[PDB]
Order: structure tokens, then sequence, then C-alpha cells
RNA sequence: GGGGAACUUGAGUGCAGAAGAGGAGAGUGGAAUUCCACGUGUAGCGGUGAAAUGCGUAGAGAUGUGGAGGAACACCAGUGGCGAAGGCGACUCUCUGGUCUGUAACUGACGCUGAGGAGCGAAAGCGUGGGGAGCGAACAGGAUUAGAUACCCUGGUAGUCCACGCCGUAAACGAUGAGUGCUAAGUGUUAGGGGGUUUCCGCCCCUUAGUGCUGCAGCUAACGCAUUAAGCACUCCGCCUG
């Protein structure tokens, strides 16, 4: 608990305290994404944990495209390591 | 309007301890409310929670 | 048979008054059916107070002299019975409030006026 | 991080006594488990009737784990028709 | 594991059928099988004394231990096979010495697990004890009455009963339809549910699926004659005039109990 | 409006705590109601404004035991808490959602709203398979009535419960859409944080976030709302025109 947060945020910094830096959050919102989501396939109906997932994917969405237009760059060296689409 | 936990300043309950438990419920087995045992209202839901575990373990009684 | 328990429900239409040994076996028992009151004449105090003193002519023969009382249920007989015991000479050591008191039970019958 | 509380029925020949606790004590370590500390109470006049004991056998084992291996425990518990009650505490 | 036919044909209109995950193979193993020919309803005479009865697909029998005798020796389970020999499925169970066995397939049983029969075998799915170690208000399967005679009582596609527990020589048991029964504290059975719980819900589309399994057409005592039925006879569709329903050899047939009064195993029965 | 370079209050991340009937799954337990067998036990029990139907000598009810089961979790419990809403109260554990506080270490406007769309959405209801204690539409019997297809009484099927699907409605109400900023106070209460006398208790002063109650200006057609606006204003959606 709380250790892969660690592991993910010190292997995605750029600079050397950066806890914001939105392709650091994005990280951290895919992994409680995919984690809930093996969560909800043993629990189906746990619509209010369903509720958070959508609301913390949304979050990941506007995320991804503010940093779409920040950079192109950035987003494209992102997606294709994370492999989502 | 007396409180006995902030008055001698201990912390959470550790249900082990079931001295205090029968002076927090009646002799009937009812746990007394708080207009009678004047304590804090934070801690007496961790009260009932306390006397709830020890009385499904056979410490006190279900009605006396 | 020197000791034994009186017990009597105190319901809101009848009084039953029956006795018992520690051991809970029954020896005696009346009420206000039993000495003829029919209608809602046996919820009255006066019933449960004839039951209580029938109850201890039945227990006298049998010669028990100590008791303790359970009462059951609300109820107008709630006073009566209980002092007609010692005024019918007896001498009743110790009254018991116990009722069925479920903590959920069963849901309740409807309303009476739907 | 669990702190389990269970009681056998007062009828074990001490000889059987440590049997049963030792058992149960290797199952804890067994099932990955590790004894932070044990401790007892003894006798103590149980605040009902369970059964058919007017008294009981209370046992403290204060344990760290992962919480896999008081399953286990809870299940062998149960089924053993000697112990009465159990539970198990998240101490935190 | 149900699965419907769209329906394409007009046969398929109302089916439904059990899709075999829960099986892991299709060749079984060639020691256990044993040769069955099907009698159809046919006595050892020639005579026929079961109706309704013969044409079904030819199966092969695969002896199953009902006993569970061999205890002590740890036994690992890894297939889940169909048998059409009663609905339950079975499972080739193979132990640690070397031989291997076929055993009722449980609820909840998988591939690669443990089996164990001993006495003192701990309590899981797939385990046989005899009752005497079995703790109250426990599922069970596949019970006996004559100990060493092999489970006979709760073997069908999940099928369960329920021990309601152990007064002495005997024990008090539930089996399916409720009817609760005496039964020796020194017999072995198997702790479980049986594992093709989804039987019940099959939806036999074609007549000839039903001839396929072997169930020839039954035909009304109504529409037959006067002389080979109680109910034939009379012009038009006749309403059946005869007080009680009765059955094609004379005795009625609806709501009226039939063992007869004065068998021993009665006393064992009447705990209820 | 477009592009480029700043910045951190808005919005987030990290860090330390705090609370909770928040949700899903498994198991566990206490008092009862009913039924059953058993002991004792005589004459009624039950019921309403009177009564009656019912149950009882085939031994009732009552009363002492032991089982069997299914439903809900007494006091704690509080205009308390949580949840976006429906709603959520016995205990433990497994998994899991959101919120608040203090920070100032991080990104630097990443924000608001939102037609269609998607998902949730009480109770009744429907489909399949179980389960069925009590309650109880329908239905029967007895009362009342001129009549009583009801109000009352005695029964009692479906439902009420469980697993998976379906319906998509409620006075689904605070009859008040969501977000942001400003505008007198007093007074409770919930979860905090800081400080003044002690790092004792408990006394007080600030301070956020809730959750009530009175009450200015202001609004209101009247009621009344009044920092939890129905006031002063700006964006976005929905809705109304006897």
């Amino acid at each position: 608990t709380q250790e892969r947060k660690n592991q993910l945020i010190n292997e995605f910094k750029t600079h050397e305290s950066d806890t914001g830096s939105p392709e650091v959050q994005i990280a951290i919102l895919t992994d409680s994404i995919n984690n809930l989501n093996e969560h909800l396939r043993t629990h189906k109906k746990d619509h209010h944990s369903r509720r958070g997932l959508l609301k913390m994917v949304g979050k990941r969405r506007n995320l991804l495209t503010y940093l779409r237009n920040k950079d192109v760059t950035r987003y494209r060296e992102l997606i294709n390591k994370l492999g989502l689409r | 309007k007396v409180c006995y936990f902030t008055s001698n300043g201990i912390t959470h309950i550790d249900y082990k301890d079931v001295d205090l438990l029968k002076k927090f419920v009646s002799e009937r087995g009812k746990i007394l409310p708080r207009r009678v045992t004047g304590t804090n209202a934070k801690y007496q839901r961790k009260l009932t929670a306390a006397i709830k575990r020890a009385r499904q373990m056979a410490l006190l009684p279900y009605v006396s | 048979i020197e000791s034994g328990i009186a017990h009597i429900r105190s319901t809101f239409n009848n009084t039953i008054v029956t006795i018992t040994d520690t051991h809970g076996n029954a020896i005696s028992w009346s009420s206000a059916g039993a000495l003829g009151f029919r209608g809602s004449r046996k919820s009255t105090p006066f019933a449960a107070q004839m039951a209580a003193e029938t109850a201890a002519k039945g227990s006298i023969e049998h010669g028990l002299k100590t008791l303790e009382v359970t009462v059951k249920g609300p109820g107008s007989g709630r006073e009566a019975a209980i002092r007609a015991l010692q005024a019918a000479g007896l001498e009743v050591t110790a009254i018991r409030d116990v009722t069925p008191v479920p903590h959920n039970g069963c849901r309740p019958p409807k309303r009476r006026r739907v | 991080k669990y702190e389990v509380m269970y009681i056998i029925r007062p009828n074990i020949d001490e000889e059987s006594k440590k049997a049963v606790i030792e058992r149960f004590n290797n199952v804890l370590t067994s099932n990955g488990a590790e004894i932070t500390g044990t401790k007892d109470w003894g006798k103590r006049r149980l605040a009902y009737e369970i059964n058919d004991f007017r008294d009981g056998f209370y046992q403290i084992v204060n344990v760290q784990s992962d919480a896999a291996a008081v399953q286990e425990f809870d299940r062998l518990a149960k089924i053993s028709d000697d112990i009465i009650r159990h539970i198990v505490v998240k101490e935190e | 594991a149900i699965k419907k036919y769209k329906p394409t044909s007009n046969g398929r209109r109302g089916m439904t059928t059990s899709d075999f995950a829960e099986i892991t193979t299709d060749k079984p193993e060639k020691s256990l099988l044993a040769p069955l020919h099907k009698k159809g309803g046919r006595n050892n005479q020639g005579k026929l004394t079961v109706r309704h009865q013969g044409g079904g697909h030819k199966r092969q029998y695969r002896v199953i231990d009902f006993k569970r005798d061999k205890d002590g020796i740890p036994g690992r389970v890894a297939t889940v096979e169909y048998d059409p020999n009663r609905s339950a499925n079975i499972a080739l169970i193979n132990y640690a010495d070397g031989e291997k066995r076929y055993i009722l397939a449980p609820k909840g049983i998988q591939v690669g697990t443990e089996i164990m029969s001993g006495p003192e075998a701990d309590i899981k799915v797939g385990n046989a004890l005899p009752l005497i170690n079995i703790p109250v208000g426990t599922v069970v399967h596949n019970i006996e009455l004559k100990p060493g005679k092999g489970g006979q009582l709760v073997r069908s596609a999940g099928t369960s009963a329920q021990v309601l527990g152990k007064e002495g020589k005997y024990v008090l048991v539930r089996l399916n339809s409720g009817e609760v029964r005496m039964i020796l504290s020194a017999c072995r059975a198997s702790i479980g549910q049986v594992g093709n719980e989804q039987h019940e819900l099959i939806n036999i589309g074609k007549a000839g699926r039903s001839r396929w399994k072997g169930i020839r057409p039954t035909v009304r005592g109504s529409v037959m004659n006067p002389n080979d039925h109680p109910h034939g006879g009379g012009e038009g569709r006749a309403p059946i005039g005869r007080k009680s329903p009765m059955s094609p050899w004379g005795k009625p047939t609806l709501g009226f109990k039939t063992r007869k009064k004065k068998n021993k195993s009665d006393k064992f029965i009447v705990r209820r």
C-alpha cells in the first residue's frame, strides 16, 4: 500500500521533486483505473465505486487533453509507452 | 456535564478493559445514554462499538 | 410444596393467573373467564383481583407459602392482583416485570384505523 | 495486525489444552503469520450460557499477519467442535 | 453455462443447452470404461414392464467410486468429464500411489486441487469422511445407509443434504425434499454440493432430442380404449368419470401414499 | 479572439492526520413470533364500542424444557453522520469509493456548465430458481349497516426475503438546477486546526468545513427567505405562457 505510488512517481519524475506535472498524475490515475477495474470484475454491482471510477477517468481524460494542447511531443512519448487508446 | 474520558485523559477504548464497561452499561444490560453518562459525543459511538464487541464475546450480558 | 411462582398476564382484555413450582411445574390457575366474566369486564382490575384470591385459595390447600410474581404485558391488572395476593394472606417475595421485548422481532400487525 | 480472542470449553484436560493451543499457533505461524505476543486469562463466568457451559477458558493471540492466515483460522475455529466463540480485529 | 440457440428453424424455437466450460476434456481414460447395452424396459423373460423407455443413443458406462474406501492417500484431481449416466459430471482423480478413480464432481471443484478421504481429512469440497467426524450444519452429498456399501442418497446434479445434528449411534440429516432421516453415524459421505447445478434449467426443444435421450412417447389414458386402460373409451373427448384418477393397472394415481406400512425403515423416516 | 513569455489566488498532485448506517462479498450472534415433541396443568382462551366467527376435554390457553426455521437488528439513537440521488443502522473480516482539516513541496488556468448520449434510480410489478417466521392485496367466515363488494374481528393466497435479469415511475420535496464572488449579528450542535493560563483537567479567544434555530438591510403580492438567500451580480442548462 502506497509503495506502487512511490514507484510510479519516482520513475516518471521529470523535475527532481515533481508531483504535479500532469504526465506524472495520469500515471497514478491509470493505476487507480485498472486496479478498480479488477475490483469491479469481482464486484459487478458496486455502483458507487463505479461512480468514483467514472469521475476519475473523466479527470484523466481532461488532463490528457490539456497535455495534448500543451505539447504533442510529451503526449506522444507518454501514450505510446503507457499503451492506451 | 462531567465528561469522564476527557477528564481522565484516556485514548481509545482498548476493548479488553471490561471493568468500566459495566459502569457504562445499566444493571439491566441497557447501554446508558449520553444524558446520564455525560460522555463526549465522538467517544460514545466507539463506546457502543466496544460494548457490542465484548457483548458478542460474552463478557457482558444481553439482558440481566 | 412450600415455595412457588405466580405468573399473571396483564393484557387489555383479560388477566390470567397461574402458579408454578421452582422446577416450573404448575399447580393451579384462574382467570376472569374462569370466574364468570365474559365481556369487556374481564379487563377490569376487579376481575384480576378476584382471580388473585381464587388462585391463592387453590394454592393454600397444597401448602405453599412463599411466592414471587412475574407480570407479563401492560394492563389495568398490574397493580390489583399483586396486592390482592398479600391481601389473601400470602407472601410474595419479588416482583419481576418480565415481558417479551424483542429487539426487532416480527413486523407488528397493521394499524387499527385503516 | 490482528488481535485474536477465542474460547475453549471448560472440560478440557490440561494435557489436551497445550495440544489444542499449540496446534492453533502452528496454524497461524504456518499460514504466514508471526505472533507479536501471546497472553491468557483463564477462568471467567460467562456473561450468559452459550451451549451448556456456565464458565469457559479465555485465551488471547496477538498476531501480525498479511490477513490471509486468519480466514483459515476462522474456518478451523468454527469447524472445531471444542471452541465456542472467536473474532478477529484489525488493530489500527 | 447456459446458452440459447437463436431460432433459425422451427424446431429450435424454444431451446436451451449447457455449454461445457466446466468440462476440461473430451476423451475418457480407457481403463475405467465398462460395457453397457440398453435394456429398453424389458424384463429377464423379455416382457415389457416399464413403459415410455428405450431407443436412446448408445452409451458406455464409467465405473464411479461411490465408496471412497481408499483413505489417507493424497488425491489430485485433474479433469472434469461428461458422463451420460446420471445428470452430474465426474472427475478422474489420480492418487499419489498411482491408480486413478472417478468421482462425482462437486460444485466449486476445479482441476489441480487436492483430495483426502481418511477419517481425519480436512473438511473441504470433495473430501469424504465418516459422518461422526462431519460437523453439524455442513452441506454434504453422496450418503449411504449400510456402511461400506457406497453413496446412494444424494447423487444427481445440484443435489445436496444438510446435517441437523449428531445424537448417538445414528445422525440426523436433511435429505433433498426436506424429509429428515435418521442415519448410522459410521457411514461415509462426500462433503459439498453436486457440481452441475444448472442442469434443471435445460429446455429440450425437439421431441427428437428427448428420443435421443431415450424416452419413448407417452399416450394419455383418456385416448385409450376401455379394455386397455380404465380411462379409455367414450365418444368425443370425454372427462374421466371414475372418481379418483387411476393408473393403467387399476390403482388410483393422485395424492395417496404408497409404501408398505409395516416396513422397518419407517421408524427411521418418521423423525421428520 | 490568435500567437509568444510570465505568475499563483482558481483547479489539481504530494505530505500528516480525522470521521463516518458510503458501497459490494463471506461468515458470525442476542431477544422474540410461530411450529413441533416433551412435563405439569383444568375449563375456557382469543377478540371488539358491545359481540360474533375462530381455537379447546381428541386436553386448549397458561407454564418449564429441548429443538426447527425464516425476517429485522432493541438502548446506544441525537432536527446525529455518510452519500450526487434513491438511500444507508447488530458484530467481524476481505475489497473498494468520496469528503474535511493543516501544509506550501510540486504542475501552472489543466476551470464552470452541459442538448443529445451513458449509467444509477424507493415501493409496487414482471421472468427464471429457491425460500417462506411474521405481516398480508385477493378471497372466505363473523360483526355494523336499510345496504357495506369497506371501516372492526378470526383466518389467509400472491407478495414481503434471497441470486440474476427486466420496468424506469413516486408529494423521486427544501414543492427552491449547477458553479463562482460580495452583503449586520446572536445562538446551538458535528469533524477539525491554532493560540492564551498547564505539555493536568477544563475556561476562554481565533479559525475552516458542515448541520439546525432566531434575526438586520434587501427581496416578497402575502406567507416568508435572510452567508445553508427566495438579497446583490455573472456564465451554462431545463422548464412555463388561461
